[PDB]
């Protein structure tokens, strides 16, 4: 996350971190329930084998609040392709249930129509992650969050050098130096409504980070609600 | 004056659907629709979408 702020205690409890064999985070994820994690299909290539860490806010010093979970089943959207990065979504089923507590709680899955008319129309959403804090740099050791304005699809497509499908959406600033970045991929994009946060997107890609005239690109969760519900029932 | 889910989300805490021409509120998993048929009551200490704050 370039810019933004540090997630304070309990502010981003649905954030999950995918960690490799060396126990280093390489992508984010969103807790959906005690057994399921939402992430980006492309993140599955960043590591042969990986685990999921929840409750972490500072990768540096382990404070006991963290918890590591092995993945039992990986459900990757069969249509994902690096050619277009369309269908950039995956669901992971853990071997053991997550214990919700301080800094560990699921984000709500909204209903499609309501989400599109009430959530997607909000002025802003919130993205978070342990990704790079600068286009060129190391991954953040601290979990950060950033308020990002929803960007109308028209401006989005015109600003992009690559095709923006209907399974994607833009969020962020035109010039302001705030945006998600490498490492935040697979992470949560949530929208607040009456003090309740709903998962609305998955950090997917972007042309650089916080680059002028460019926005952050996210997988549109509303486009896969049926697919997600389907995946959370063995299928 | 007539209007539904388009008017302040139909006064629903969460999901709002217009059935028959009337407002019908619903909630995400982990919540129960309150008696007033509008508010969503958490069933446990860590309902989805709620920050876990204390101070
Ligand atoms: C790392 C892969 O890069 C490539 O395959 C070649 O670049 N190809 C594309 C592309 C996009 C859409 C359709 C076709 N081709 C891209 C591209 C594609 C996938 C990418 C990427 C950059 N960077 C990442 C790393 N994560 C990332 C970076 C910036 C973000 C942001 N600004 N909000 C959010 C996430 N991933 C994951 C140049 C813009
Ligand atoms: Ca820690």
């Amino acid at each position: 996350i370039v810019g933004g702020q540090e997630c304070k205690d309990g502010e981003c409890p649905w954030q999950a971190l995918l960690i490799n064999e060396e126990n280093e985070g390489f992508c984010g994820g969103t807790i959906l329930s005690e057994f399921y994690i939402l992430t980006a299909a492309h993140c599955l290539y960043q590591a042969k084998r990986f685990k999921v860490r929840v409750g972490d806010r500072n990768t540096e010093q382990e404070e006991g609040g963290e918890a590591v979970h092995e993945v039992e089943v990986v459900i990757k959207h069969n249509r994902f392709t690096k050619e277009t990065y369309d269908f950039d979504i995956a669901v992971l089923r853990l071997k053991t249930p997550i214990t919700f507590r301080m800094n560990v709680a699921p984000a709500c899955l909204p209903e499609r129509d309501w989400a599109e008319s009430t959530l997607m129309t909000q002025k802003t959403g919130i993205v978070s992650g342990f990704g790079r804090t600068h286009e060129k740099g190391r991954q953040s050791t601290r979990l950060k969050m950033l308020e990002v304005p929803y960007v109308d699809r028209n401006s989005c497509k015109l600003s992009s050098s690559f095709i923006i499908t209907q399974n994607m959406f833009c969020a962020g600033y035109d010039t302001k130096q705030e945006d998600a970045c490498q490492g935040d991929s697979g992470g949560p994009h949530v929208t607040r409504f009456k003090d309740t946060y709903f998962v609305t997107g998955i950090v997917s890609w972007g042309e650089g980070c916080a680059r002028k005239g460019k926005y952050g690109i996210y997988t549109k969760v509303t486009a896969f609600l049926k697919w997600i519900d389907r995946s959370m029932k063995t299928r | 004056t007539r209007k539904l889910c388009s008017l302040d989300n139909g006064d629903c805490d969460q999901f709002c659907h217009e059935e028959q021409n009337s407002v019908v509120c619903s909630c995400a998993r982990g919540y129960t629709l309150a008696d007033n048929g509008k508010a969503c009551i958490p069933t446990g200490p860590y309902p989805c979408g709620k920050q876990t704050l204390e101070r």
